């Protein structure tokens, strides 16, 4: 008669519409008799405390899902990691809310993890759609962070695998250096002009003043980047008429974790139907056996459809990513960010704005100088 | 013999005239260079990873060193399957030279 | 240095004699300081792999951490790997699930595993295919993850060989169930080779499917990973006797020889690093970011005159699989082992298993003799540079002694060229069999020498 | 072309020990009778002959 | 004419080796003679084996 719900959270001020969330989640449906259990813990400057604090509180608890959310750390890695790994151990679903890492991607290295936030990889989906809009066919793909970029290049091509087209050229490199001229004199010969590019703000800020000093923003050049490039000090390094993304309702986060809530709501609600309710047990104090339905409880999670909430239409792929998501397209409009367009599932919805490019005028830069 | 002696020399003759004919008759200027072998380009396995390569013009072409071979390029199967070709001007077939 | 042997297992196995692997060990010293602390353990839970880590880190800055296991969980590979991360210290992995293969490591992560990448794993799975011919095949892989990487790694291993892989398009499945589309695209397999990449709940279920679609018959094969064919006790009777996986668990090499040499790598990259820059000790103070790591170090080892070199991705660049069977008694047999970087076989014979289940009997195999003369059976070595006989020339096998003092010899596989050997593959058209070739090694063509012939 | 064909690999078997590279030196080998055949391209012969 | 074998069909509800021995079929024509009650299962097994 009892489910216990963990909560790894970052700010005390959330944890009230947590707990309001968690109210109305027994409020709407049924005068059945179960009841659901809270415990937030906050932030730790020290990484393993954080697996040490989370782990004798929740697996004696009997937690059976783990709301995971922590924007404001001051460190550039942003990594929930342990708590994902340690309810992993035992095959307990951490739900990501607000890290974007595509490292959790691989359910091979996270073995029980889901997330409701889309990672930056899915911004290639959105690209090559781009490229079907303003008849781009000649791209020049730049990857400078070879952690998720590996993942991301391996998505554009499947994206490029029903055309079977290529890119003109792609590089990689070093995240963290400094000298990377090199890359882009060699990409000035390109007879294309269509340039995308995927990068951190330490690696964003290095190749914006790179692209600077080659002179390499002006006529053509039609850059492309993600959420990380836009952000920190590489959105004041940044070329003008720079095209983005901007996620809706990806930085409001309670909103999200109230949606979450309900999305865990219905889910338990939808497993209490079937039988066999086994218990995680506590796999702190010498239980090695992990719990026996992990996987059938997960795929009870996979096919989960929603109609209901801020997000509303939100929906897990064969991944458990965020299905069919809201991109507002951003532009560079004299250091100004203006939304330019938008993008709802499956295509691009221009406004009535004006798309101001990077080189001259407001007429898409058919950029394909063939030699 | 040599490791690094490359001088700017005077290439003529036919396919030299045939590639003046084809930027007299389409807009383009170029810039001659030649391959850094003596070998047109096979399909041969390097030391390790288990990968083929090709050398000669085929691999300063796919190393994007070159945009355009001219030279008595023999059509087969294997090299159609990853560049294209345009239609011959020259037809031979294959011999013996004896004294 | 100071290092640590935690062992986590409940086939107890002792650990006084890991301390007599210390004494004669190493006995040429080339660090200054050599010390090792054994200790055993029954629990696999992560709050003693937090617990008793800060207690050896706290323990006199242990710097070296060897794990071995012998259950099946892979989630202590991931739970190890970001400790190593967070505490700067090198951590090995054994066996058990301890050593189960994780796909993305971190840089500042030192942990490293005692295992073959799935990789590495098909490459010599394609090499097994390529010493028999198998050119035509098809593959059936589920969504458990890892998976496209899997088809793209066979994919880009196709288009760069010598071999001509004839692929048949990748039959992927929605679910584990028997769905319509599924059982769709299970029924257009004609071919004969199958690469099944699933796990040990799905195969059950797909090979239930194949009993049900006929895809158990005695030309079909069937080859599969590692990740699959897990305990060599829990064999479930729904596999065909005629499987073949491949596997590096070898009986012979045990524990206490593989921390024999894993202590020696730890030891070797330590020595050779104080060569190079003198504080070898740097550790972390207390569990409530140093420059010099062996992390970028230990690219090349030598140990025992063992090659044990690590890869930039942390794998073994020479990993000991062991290609296993699935024989008529239902058990798992050293068939074939790994040689330097190439493979050698125990049965160049290839026996037939001809009934997966108990009742497949059927009269298609032929055994044929033959012998060398000049323009008809034309018997030369295979082409070493494609490893491949071409499409003229058939596989055939001779029994060459090696020596004549004794009557042992190997069955080299050989090229057949000339006359008679047109006539074999026109009638194997026309009849439609299957056949097997070889050479005599009793003598000429025959004479009855004392009612012998 | 030569390793293509199933029927001509003996012939190769042979030029793997004789194989040169430019063809003015094999003209010059073959011209005072280090070779004693070429194998080439019928239009450079026939332009050198 | 070009004949391949005489398949002949024991039960079409056994699905194992009648399955095989429509795996061996090939060619393109094939002249089929059965009931009205065993047409719908064997085009429905031929229909899924392409
Ligand atoms: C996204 O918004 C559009 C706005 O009309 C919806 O309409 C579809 O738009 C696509 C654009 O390629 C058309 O191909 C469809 O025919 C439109 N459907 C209809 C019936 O009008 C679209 O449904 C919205 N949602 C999705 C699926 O992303
Ligand atoms: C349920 O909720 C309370 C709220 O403070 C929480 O502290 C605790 O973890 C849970 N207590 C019970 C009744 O188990
Ligand atoms: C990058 O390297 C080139 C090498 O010539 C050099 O000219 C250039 O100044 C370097 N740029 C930076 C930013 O280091
Ligand atoms: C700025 O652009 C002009 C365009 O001609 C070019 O000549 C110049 O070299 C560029 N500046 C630098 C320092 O690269
Ligand atoms: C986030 O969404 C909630 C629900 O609509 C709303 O109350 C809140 O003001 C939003 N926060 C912002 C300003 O992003
Ligand atoms: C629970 O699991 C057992 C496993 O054998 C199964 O027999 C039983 O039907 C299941 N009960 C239900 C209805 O979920
Ligand atoms: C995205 O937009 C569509 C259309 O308004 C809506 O149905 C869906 O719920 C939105 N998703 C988000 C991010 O809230
Ligand atoms: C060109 O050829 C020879 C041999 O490779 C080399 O040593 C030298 O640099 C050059 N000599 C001549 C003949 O120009
Ligand atoms: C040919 O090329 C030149 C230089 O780019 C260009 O200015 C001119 O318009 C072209 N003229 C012809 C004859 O096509
Ligand atoms: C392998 O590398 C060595 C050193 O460069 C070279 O001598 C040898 O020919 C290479 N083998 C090939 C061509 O794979
Ligand atoms: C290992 O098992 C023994 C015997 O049951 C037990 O005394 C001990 O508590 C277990 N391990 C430890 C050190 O807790
Ligand atoms: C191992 O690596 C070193 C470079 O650190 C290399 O010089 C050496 O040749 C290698 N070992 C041997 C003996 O081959
Ligand atoms: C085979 O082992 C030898 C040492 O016996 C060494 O050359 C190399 O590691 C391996 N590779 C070769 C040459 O097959
Ligand atoms: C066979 O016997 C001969 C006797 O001289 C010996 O030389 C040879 O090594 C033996 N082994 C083989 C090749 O069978
Ligand atoms: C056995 O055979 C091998 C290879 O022919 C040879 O090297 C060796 O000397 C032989 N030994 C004897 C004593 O026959």
């Amino acid at each position: 008669k009892i489910v216990n719900i963990g909560a790894v959270l970052s700010t005390r001020k959330h944890e009230q519409m947590f707990r309001e969330a968690v109210n109305q989640a027994n409020k709407r449906h049924g005068s059945w008799k179960i009841q659901l259990n809270a415990t937030s813990v906050t932030h730790k400057p020290n990484a393993i405390q954080m697996a040490l604090s989370v782990c004798e509180d929740l697996i004696s608890s009997q937690v059976y899902a783990i709301l995971v959310s922590h924007p404001p750390t001051p460190n550039d890695h942003f990594t929930p990691t342990p708590v994902s790994y340690t309810a992993g151990f035992y095959r307990i679903p951490v739900l990501g809310l607000t890290t974007r890492m595509s490292i959790y991607s691989d359910k091979s290295i996270h073995l029980s993890f889901l997330r409701t936030v889309p990672p930056y990889s899915h911004q290639s989906s959105v690209w090559f759609e781009m490229m079907r809009v303003y008849n781009w066919n000649h791209i020049i793909l730049l990857v400078s962070d070879d952690h998720e970029g590996r993942a991301a290049q391996k998505r554009l091509e499947t994206l490029l695998e029903e055309r079977e087209s290529k890119a003109e050229k792609v590089l990689q490199f070093d995240p963290g250096t400094k000298n990377v001229t090199a890359l882009l004199m060699e990409a000035r010969e390109l007879e294309a002009r269509v340039i995308i590019l995927s990068a951190s703000e330490d690696d964003a800020a290095t190749v914006y003043r790179a692209a600077a000093m080659l002179n390499m923003t002006g006529s053509g050049y039609v850059w492309l980047v993600g959420e990380r490039e836009i952000s920190g000090n590489a959105l004041r390094y940044a070329p003008d008429g720079i095209i983005g993304l901007q996620l809706i309702n990806g930085k409001n986060e309670s909103a999200h974790i109230s949606d979450a809530v309900g999305v865990v709501a219905q889910a338990v609600h939808e497993l209490l139907e079937k039988e066999n309710i086994t218990d995680p047990p506590r796999g702190c104090v010498g239980n090695t056996n992990i719990w026996k339905t992990g996987p059938l409880f997960k795929r009870v999670l996979m096919s989960s459809k929603y109609a209901d909430g801020v997000t509303g239409r939100v929906e897990f792929n064969e991944d458990g990513d965020r299905k069919f998501a809201n991109y507002s397209i951003m532009n560079l409009q004299n250091r100004k960010l203006v939304q330019v367009g938008i993008y709802n599932g499956t295509h691009v919805i221009p406004n009535d704005r004006k798309i101001i490019w990077p080189g001259g005028e407001t007429e898409k830069p058919r950029g394909y100088q063939m030699s | 013999g040599s490791p690094r002696h490359t001088v700017p020399q005077c290439c003529y003759g036919f396919c030299i005239d045939l590639l003046i004919k084809l930027a007299r008759t389409m807009n383009f200027t170029y810039e001659v260079h030649l391959v850094a072998d003596g070998k047109f380009g096979t399909q041969e396995r390097v030391n390790n990873s288990n990968k083929k390569e090709w050398n000669g013009m085929m691999g300063e072409l796919l190393s994007g060193q070159a945009d355009m071979i001219v030279a008595p390029l023999t059509i087969n199967n294997e090299r159609a399957q990853y560049i294209e070709f345009s239609k011959p001007f020259k037809y031979q077939g294959l011999t013996i030279l004896v004294k | 240095l100071n290092i640590a042997v935690l062992l986590g297992h409940s086939h107890d196995v002792t650990e006084r004699e890991l301390r007599n692997l210390w004494g004669p060990e190493q006995a040429t010293g080339l660090p200054l300081d050599v010390n090792v602390v054994a200790l055993l353990m029954n629990r696999t839970d992560p709050k003693s792999l937090i617990t008793h880590v800060c207690d050896l880190m706290s323990g006199a800055r242990i710097h070296g951490l060897v794990f071995g296991d012998d259950t099946d969980q892979e989630a202590v590979a991931q739970m190890l790997d970001f400790i190593s991360s967070q505490t700067f210290i090198p951590i090995l992995g054994i066996a058990g699930g301890a050593s189960m293969i994780m796909a993305d490591k971190d840089p500042t992560s030192t942990f490293f595993q005692f295992g073959a990448s799935i990789q590495q794993q098909a490459t010599v799975m394609l090499k097994i295919m390529q010493d028999y011919d198998w050119h035509v095949f098809s593959l059936v892989t589920t969504i458990f993850p890892g998976y496209r990487d899997f088809i793209s790694f066979i994919k880009t291993t196709v288009d760069n060989s010598f071999v001509g892989w004839d692929m048949q398009n990748v039959i992927t499945l929605d679910t584990s169930f028997e769905d319509a589309k599924t059982q769709v695209q299970l029924k257009k397999i004609h071919s004969s080779v199958i690469l099944l990449y699933c796990s040990k709940d799905e195969a059950v279920l797909i090979l239930s499917e194949a009993r049900s679609l006929g895809l158990t018959g005695y030309d079909f094969f069937w080859i599969v990973p590692s990740l699959v064919s897990g305990n060599t006790e829990l064999i479930p009777k729904e596999f065909p006797s005629g499987l073949i996986s491949v596997s590096y668990d070898d009986w012979d090499y045990s524990l206490e020889a593989r921390v024999r040499d894993g202590l020696g790598i730890l030891t070797t990259a330590a020595s050779s690093m104080l060569e190079k820059f003198s504080y070898i000790p740097e550790a972390k103070a207390s569990c409530y970011t140093p420059l010099h790591t062996l992390h970028q170090f230990m690219v090349n080892v030598t140990w025992d005159g063992k090659d044990l070199s690590f890869t930039e991705e942390g794998y073994q660049v020479h990993p000991r699989l062991v290609v296993i069977v699935l024989n008529k008694d239902r058990e798992w047999e050293k068939v074939g082992k790994w040689e330097n970087q190439t493979l050698s076989l125990r049965h160049a014979v290839w026996p037939r298993y001809k009934s997966f289940s108990d009742c497949e009997p059927d009269d298609n195999h032929l055994s044929i003799v033959t012998l060398e003369e000049a323009p008809f059976v034309i018997v030369e070595d295979i082409d070493p540079l494609t490893e491949t006989c071409v499409r003229n020339t058939v596989p055939c096998r001779k029994f060459v002694k090696i020596n004549n003092s004794t009557n042992e010899g190997m069955n080299v596989k050989k090229c057949c060229k000339g006359f008679c050997i047109d006539i074999l593959k026109k009638l194997s058209r026309t009849v439609k069999f299957t056949y097997d070739l070889y050479l005599v090694t009793n003598g000429k063509h025959g004479k009855k020498v004392n009612n012998v012939w | 072309y030569f390793r293509r064909q199933v029927e001509l690999s003996t012939m190769y078997r042979h030029m793997e020990k004789h194989n040169y590279e430019s063809a003015a030196e094999a003209i010059q080998a073959v011209r005072d009778n280090k070779l004693h055949a070429f194998i080439w391209d019928s239009a450079v012969l026939e332009f050198e002959a």
